[PDB]
């Protein structure tokens, strides 16, 4: 609980929640845009 | 040693070149740490301590010793500003500016803001007041350009509010720093020589109208001025600058009004 | 349109200070000199005292007599004819010995001998003027930053003049004692050792040169903006912050981000010029005695399009 | 983010463009209208930079040059690809300079404080204008200008300063060198000085500007004074810049035979013109 | 008070600043064109100072 | 993906769309700056070589 | 948790809002990507 | 698009009306460059 | 209802109908000059 | 790896959310010019010479 | 109010209702030159009317 | 000329201030288009 | 005193003032273009 | 000694939590290796 935010655990818990939710959509749609370009493009 | 490499293209040139980028990357980092002695750690917008203070961690303290039996001043040390900022939040994100609650030149606050320094005169090396005005000091008087003693006062507006009396002069500098302006009620009031241009005929002060000019913080002895008394009628005019943008005739101000 | 504060609009001339007394030997002091209104207008009027003592004496003794064998040779020059010596003052030299006599000291009084000699008045002048400037600093009890600040300078001095000569081995490569002479034997010394642009060293001198003009821009033009609040006094707002160094401090907070204080911007005043000279010892130092062409040697460490 | 006393100066106001639609900190900065101006035009000049690598054909931050275009194409529109970046570039730069040189004036209007430092800042970008656009529009060709190039740039210095044989025998550049060499040699002085006597020998109090005045004055016999010293830093940065912009706006414009050439004149002054003896006959 | 022309109006004054800016640029730039063209510039010219 | 408007409940909008605008015409520009100095995809180059401008 | 000062339903507000946006920004480049490519592919 | 009107309620109106007088004429000035540097499309120049 | 700029809904809703009245007016032109141009000179 | 929501008692979320996007976008423009300087994944180069547009 | 400025906005109304008149004019101008020159006019083009 | 200023309490101030704008613009225009007439002082002709 | 305007002796000096200093102004910019122009190609 | 200030307790816990960010970072990156050691051997 060092709290250098002032965040609370419940706070930190739903932001990270969302920021995850994000990180994922995110990395979704890389893995989708590398498929992509791997199937277009293979670089191995 | 000419073209003597110690291994791929790395010879003495090489080795002094490198050797320096890792020597002013540590006297960047030693020259960023010493200038982090005043004004941290930092703050929130409310007052408490920010959750990010920056990558260069502060300095070890140290202490400078004030002339003339002042005290001890260490640093980085607890800074307050000892004085209620009447200052008023206009969003509840950071970075937004804080309007002021009333008036804001008298409430020393945006651009008419002062700090609390030490409420005594500053002192010469001999331990006399440095700025005296020039009836007090011994043997002064103007040297070159034009006496601005007896020149009739004109603020921003184009109004005379008053004429030039006595002159402070810096003591050691030998150098003018305030005009001491007579208003019409008998007071005299401070001006720092930096904010007036002295003309052929007249004092004009473009930072301050002339109802203004009743409204400079006034000195307790009419003999020495203080560091706080300095620092409350510099700020008061400097704020004149914008928070007198109304007030003024200029055409440029016309134009930057609002 | 208003009052900038370049020039004083107002003087007063009060009596003279006759400076502080913590360590100095008044009696090796002069007196006070007169009173200079056109200096007045831009700073201080008064002239003087200034302190003479035993470096002192050896710095003005070797600096004249350095002033004066050059004035010599010059004369010499000018076959004793003072509308010669006026015509051709930019266009003499005393020079240094030829390459042929290498570090000897057997070169013809007229062929570089006389060099020699007027050098070694300039080393001893120099160095005596560098203890001058650091007893100077012990006697009011202040830091030695000036003796410091100045064995920067010193560095590039010693090189350019006594130290890499040695390294090549040959007095020729010293530095001759003329207007011109000095600005061809600068260009002659980038030619010989191809391109000197290419030193590493010497864009960094040029990086603090050029950074030198870029804060004392800054900084003057900061106190000036902030001399309505009494900023000019600097010592006060170290001891004492005024509203002036945290203005000063705030507009470069919100221009570039990061600030400095009032006594933390005199910490890369000081720095940022001596790095002109630091950094320029070892640039000529390492030219010829490491790298003989610098082009050549940036092309090697990927600093030009070829190889 | 905030320092121990930002707060009581964060007020509207002072702004040029506006109003407080950007009156608004980022961190520390402050954005204002011509900020905006600024974070554009330096991320948009930025990559262009980065694209003219791509260009180019090399990474290597050094090798990196984004060359002007040729003398062919005179002061018209080039193909990206050979100088037309850099005219970008150029333009882009012009806009970041000028508008952080008026960032820093709405700084200036909301803090109370002299534009001294925008007025200082715009020398230099007329000094930087005087190589981009003003010598190589009198000499009509972009291609006088200089590479955006780290030491591309030094190649133009060279072969510019070469054209006219040794360029030290320019006057104005004469000037401006004793300028640059005083100004570094004034603020080594004026920082060691405060420092001195702001971080005095151990246990000594912290030293008054007196000191200051008495160390010079045991020095050379002379002290400008704290006023003076600082507006002598001004004047001495301005004046370098000032005769650096003189010196090559008149190179290749007024002046185009060898520097060493021009100060014949005073050789050839009518009244020893023709002595016997010295350097010159 | 008329709110199509206090619009109009507005982003006429934001593009005529913007205009004088610009046209002030060019007469800037017209102007070291103009003094170029009269010094001798085309009869002794430098060579390219960088490559091409 | 629902709880994306909590984004405005930590960054303020005036901000944001300051800093979008500048983000999407920095991007916009970077593009057709990019495509401009290929010699494919230089749409004013490719009508002048496909009409003989020239 | 309060940065900002919005509540929680003048975020969504705000949200919905700024997507409307968002999407008929992407609309129209999704359009002018089909023009280019139909009029020259880049695969 | 419906509640595109509350974005005046986010930004001052005139203030905004100014500067995109500001970004419109100079977007104008930069398309307008960028036709006349090509040697196509360059009116001043096919016309003569 | 955030009132940033002080403005009610009403001035809001009534100000951006002048706004995209100038903004459709201003398209029309420019889309007639792009006519104009693509007749002269096409650019596809 | 449970744990990790308490980075956000240690950073600021407004920091690195600004931080992350510059990062991001840096980092994708990156390496988008990386691919575009190789002759190969210069996908602009390489629609050219697929379909021939050099003529 | 200032009267420097309403004098100087005054004559700047004038003569931007003159310069867009002028500017508008132009454009007729050049809209016509724009026609004539692509059509096939110098292909074929009548003799002079009138004696020189 | 010390009572010059009299004339306007006789004509308006502000409908001339705006009937000398077009005045002086015409006349500027005028002036500048017979300059290109002339086969000399024609600017946009001798520079090319 | 015709008073065919309406304005005040005082409001006519303060304009006229101002509508001279304008003129000298523009006569002065006038003088250095025709200077310039002079210099580049006289016309006498 | 407490320069940091926070507990012993507090420090436990941002470690636990902190080796677990390593240990996944470094099992990403053996995996990281192994793929590249197979595609293409340095040894
Ligand atoms: C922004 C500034 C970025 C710097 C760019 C430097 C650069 O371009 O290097 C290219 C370099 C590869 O260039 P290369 O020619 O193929 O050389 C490959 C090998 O380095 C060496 O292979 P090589 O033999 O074929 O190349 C010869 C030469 C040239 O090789 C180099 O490229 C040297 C590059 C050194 C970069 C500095 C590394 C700094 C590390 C601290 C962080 O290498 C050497 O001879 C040794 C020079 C370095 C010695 C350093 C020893 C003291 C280090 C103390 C710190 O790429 C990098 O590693 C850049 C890293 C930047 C990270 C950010
Ligand atoms: C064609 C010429 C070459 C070239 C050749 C050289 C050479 C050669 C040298 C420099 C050096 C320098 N060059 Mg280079 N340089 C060129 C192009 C440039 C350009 C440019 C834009 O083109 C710039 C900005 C510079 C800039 C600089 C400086 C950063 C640096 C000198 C620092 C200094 O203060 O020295 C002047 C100061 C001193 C020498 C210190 C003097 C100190 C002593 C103690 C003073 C004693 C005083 C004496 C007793 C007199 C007293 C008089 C009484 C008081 C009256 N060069 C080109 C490429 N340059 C120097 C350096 O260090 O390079 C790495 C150097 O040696
Ligand atoms: C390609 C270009 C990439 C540029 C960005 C690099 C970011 C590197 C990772 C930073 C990180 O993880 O911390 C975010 C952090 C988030 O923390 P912060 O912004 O709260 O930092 C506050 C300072 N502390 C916590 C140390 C007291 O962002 C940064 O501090 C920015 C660092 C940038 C360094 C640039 C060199
Ligand atoms: C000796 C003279 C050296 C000259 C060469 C380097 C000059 C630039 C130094 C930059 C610097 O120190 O910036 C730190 C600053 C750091 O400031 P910051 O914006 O990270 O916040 C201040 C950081 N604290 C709180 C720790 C003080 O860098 C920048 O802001 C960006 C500069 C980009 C270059
Ligand atoms: C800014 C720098 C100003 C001061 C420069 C001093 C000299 C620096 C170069 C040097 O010594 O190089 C040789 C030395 C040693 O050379 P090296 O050969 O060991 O390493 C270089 C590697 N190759 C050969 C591949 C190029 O280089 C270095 O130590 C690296 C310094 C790199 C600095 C790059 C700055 C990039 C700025 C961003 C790009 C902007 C483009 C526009
Ligand atoms: C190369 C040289 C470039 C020189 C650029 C100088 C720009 C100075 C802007 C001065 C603005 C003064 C003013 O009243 O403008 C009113 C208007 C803006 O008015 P406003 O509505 O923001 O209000 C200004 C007054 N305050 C903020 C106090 C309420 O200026 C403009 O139209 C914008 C400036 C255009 C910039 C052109 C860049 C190209
Ligand atoms: C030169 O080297 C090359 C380029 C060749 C190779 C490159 C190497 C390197 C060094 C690559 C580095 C890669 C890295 C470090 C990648 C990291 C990526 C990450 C971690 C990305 C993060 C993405 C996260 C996203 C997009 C999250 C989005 C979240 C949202 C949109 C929701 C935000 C809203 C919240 C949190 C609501 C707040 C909650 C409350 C209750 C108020
Ligand atoms: C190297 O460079 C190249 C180009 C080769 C490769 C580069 C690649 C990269 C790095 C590409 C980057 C792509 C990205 C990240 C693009 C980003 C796209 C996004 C997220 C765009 C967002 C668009 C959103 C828009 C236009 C929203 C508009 C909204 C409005 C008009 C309405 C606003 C008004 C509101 C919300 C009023 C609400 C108010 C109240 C009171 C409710
Ligand atoms: C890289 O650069 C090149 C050139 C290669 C390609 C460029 C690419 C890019 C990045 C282009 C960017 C394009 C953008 C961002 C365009 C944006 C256009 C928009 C949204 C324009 C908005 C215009 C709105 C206007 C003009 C609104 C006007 C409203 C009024 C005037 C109020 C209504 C009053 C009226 C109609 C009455 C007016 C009164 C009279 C007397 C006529
Ligand atoms: C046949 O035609 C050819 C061309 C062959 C020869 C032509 C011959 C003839 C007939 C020529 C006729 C010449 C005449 C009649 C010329 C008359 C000139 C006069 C009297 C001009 C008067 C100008 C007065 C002006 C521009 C006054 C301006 C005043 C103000 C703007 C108010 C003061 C405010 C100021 C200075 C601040 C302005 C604000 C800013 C922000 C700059
Ligand atoms: C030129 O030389 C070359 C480059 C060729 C070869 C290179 C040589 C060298 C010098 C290699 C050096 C390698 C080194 C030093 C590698 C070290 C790597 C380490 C130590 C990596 C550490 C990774 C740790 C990570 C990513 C940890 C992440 C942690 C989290 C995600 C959780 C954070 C959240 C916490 C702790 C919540 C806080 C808890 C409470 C209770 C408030
Ligand atoms: C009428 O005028 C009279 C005759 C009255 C007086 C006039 C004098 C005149 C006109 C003087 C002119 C002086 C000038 C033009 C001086 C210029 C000096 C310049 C430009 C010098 C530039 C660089 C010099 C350097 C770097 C010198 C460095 C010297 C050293 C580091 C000392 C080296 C020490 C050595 C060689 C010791 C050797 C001796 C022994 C015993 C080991
Ligand atoms: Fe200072």
């Amino acid at each position: 609980d060092l709290g250098y935010t002032g965040l609370t655990d419940e706070q930190a818990q739903e932001l990270h929640s969302v920021y995850m939710s994000g990180l994922w959509l995110f990395s979704a749609v890389a893995i989708v845009a590398h498929l992509a370009v791997y199937i277009w493009r293979p670089w191995f | 040693m000419v073209g003597v490499t110690a291994f791929g293209n790395f010879d003495l040139a090489s080795l002094a070149i490198y050797s320096f980028w890792i020597f002013l990357a540590g006297l960047i980092y030693y020259l960023q740490t010493e200038n982090m002695r005043e004004g941290y750690p930092l703050e929130n917008e409310d007052g408490t301590p920010a959750a990010n203070q920056g990558p260069f961690p502060l300095p070890k303290p140290k202490t400078f010793i004030l002339p003339h039996g002042r005290g001890t001043l260490t640093v980085p040390g607890p800074e307050s500003e000892d004085r209620p900022i009447a200052l008023a939040r206009t969003a509840v994100s950071e970075g937004f500016p804080h309007a002021p609650t009333g008036d804001p030149m008298k409430d020393g606050v945006g651009p008419a803001s002062w700090v609390a320094r030490r409420d005594l005169p500053e002192l010469d090396g001999h331990g006399h007041n440095k700025i005296k005005p020039m009836k007090a000091a011994a043997g002064f008087h103007v040297s070159a350009g034009k006496n601005p003693i007896g020149l009739p006062v004109r603020g921003c507006d184009l109004e005379i509010a008053g004429k030039v009396v006595d002159i402070w002069v810096d003591i050691p500098e030998q150098m003018a720093r305030f005009l001491e302006v007579e208003l019409k009620d008998g007071s005299t009031r401070l001006l720092p020589m930096q904010m007036v241009k002295v003309q052929s005929n007249r004092v004009h002060v473009n930072a301050l109208s002339s109802d203004l000019f009743a409204g400079i913080p006034t000195i307790k002895s009419p003999t020495e001025v203080t560091l706080l008394e300095e620092d409350k009628i510099c700020g008061y005019v400097a704020g004149g600058l914008m928070y007198a943008a109304p007030k003024r005739k200029s055409v440029v101000a016309a134009m930057l009004a609002e | 349109a208003e009052y900038q504060n370049i020039f004083s609009q107002v003087q007063v001339r009060g009596p003279a200070d006759l400076g502080m007394t913590e360590d100095v030997n008044l009696a090796n002091r002069s007196g006070v000199g007169p009173f200079s209104t056109l200096l007045g207008w831009f700073g201080n009027a008064q002239l003087g005292p200034i302190y003479l003592g035993s470096l002192g004496v050896l710095s003005l003794f070797s600096g004249l007599m350095w002033f004066f064998t050059i004035g010599i040779w010059f004369w010499y020059q000018a076959g004793w004819n003072p509308a010669v010596f006026l015509r051709d003052l930019f266009f003499f030299s005393l020079e240094p010995p030829a390459p042929e006599y290498g570090l000897s000291f057997a070169a013809p009084l007229k062929e570089g001998g006389l060099w020699l000699i007027a050098s070694f008045f300039m080393f001893v002048a120099v160095w005596s003027w560098w203890g001058r400037t650091y007893l100077r600093a012990q006697a009011l009890g202040m830091g030695k930053h000036t003796a410091w600040a100045f064995l920067s300078a010193i560095w590039l001095w010693m090189v350019l003049g006594f130290i890499r000569p040695i390294l090549m081995g040959s007095w020729s490569e010293a530095v001759p004692y003329g207007i011109f002479s000095h600005l061809d034997w600068t260009n002659n010394f980038s030619l010989v050792h191809g391109n000197l642009f290419y030193n590493p060293f010497h864009g960094l001198s040029i990086a603090f040169l050029y950074g030198s003009a870029l804060l004392f821009a800054m900084h003057g033009a900061t106190i000036l903006a902030v001399s309505r609040f009494g900023g000019e006094r600097e010592l006060e707002q170290i001891a004492d912050r005024g509203t002036a160094a945290e203005r000063a401090a705030l507009f470069w907070r919100w221009t570039m981000g990061f600030n400095a204080t009032m006594e933390g911007i005199h910490r890369w005043a000081i720095w940022m010029a001596v790095l002109v000279t630091l950094t320029g010892g070892i640039g000529i130092l390492l030219s010829g005695t490491v790298v003989d062409n610098w082009y050549v040697w940036g092309q090697n460490h990927g600093m030009a399009p070829l190889n | 983010a905030l320092l121990s006393f930002e707060r009581k100066y964060r007020v509207p106001g002072g702004t040029l463009v506006g109003g407080n639609l950007f009156d608004f900190w980022v961190g520390p900065f402050y954005v204002g209208f011509f900020g905006v101006a600024t974070f554009f035009f330096a991320a948009l000049g930025i990559i262009l930079i980065a694209w003219s690598a791509v260009l180019q054909g090399t990474w290597n931050p050094q090798l990196i040059s984004v060359y002007p275009p040729a003398l062919e194409y005179g002061l018209g529109g080039a193909p990206l690809a050979k100088g037309g970046l850099w005219q970008i570039i150029t333009i882009c730069a012009t806009g970041a300079f000028v508008s952080w040189a008026l960032r820093e004036v709405e700084i200036c209007r909301k803090l109370g404080i002299g534009y001294h430092i925008p007025f200082a800042f715009a020398f230099a970008i007329l000094a930087y204008l005087t190589l981009v656009l003003f010598r190589p529009v009198m000499m009509g060709a972009w291609g006088y200008a200089f590479p955006y190039g780290i030491w591309t740039h030094l190649d133009w210095v060279s072969n510019t300063g070469y054209t006219y044989g040794n360029f030290h025998y320019n006057p104005a550049h004469m000037i401006a060198i004793s300028f640059f060499f005083t100004n570094a040699l004034a603020l080594a002085l004026h920082g060691a000085l405060v420092l001195s006597a702001a971080n005095p020998e151990k246990g000594k109090e912290m030293r008054t500007p007196d000191h200051e005045d008495t160390f010079f004055r045991d020095l050379v016999g002379y002290s400008i004074g704290t006023l003076g010293i600082h507006r002598l830093g001004l004047l001495l940065s301005l004046s370098a810049v000032f005769f650096s912009a003189l010196c090559m706006i008149i190179t290749g414009t007024i002046w185009f035979d060898q520097w060493v050439d021009w100060w014949q004149w005073w050789v050839k002054l009518p009244w020893w013109a023709n002595i016997p003896g010295g350097i010159n006959g | 008070t008329n709110l199509r022309l206090w619009v109009a109006f507005q982003m006429m004054k934001g593009a005529g600043w913007a205009g004088g800016v610009f046209f002030g640029t060019l007469l800037l730039i017209g102007f070291f064109r103009v003094v170029g063209r009269m010094l001798p510039i085309q009869e002794n010219q430098a060579p390219a100072p960088n490559i091409t | 993906m629902s709880k994306f408007y909590k984004i405005w409940m930590i960054f303020d909008p005036r901000r944001v769309f300051v800093a979008q605008g500048v983000f999407l015409f920095l991007l916009a520009v970077m593009i057709h700056l990019i495509l401009l100095s290929t010699p494919s995809y230089n749409w004013l180059e490719i009508s002048a070589a496909k009409y003989n401008r020239v």
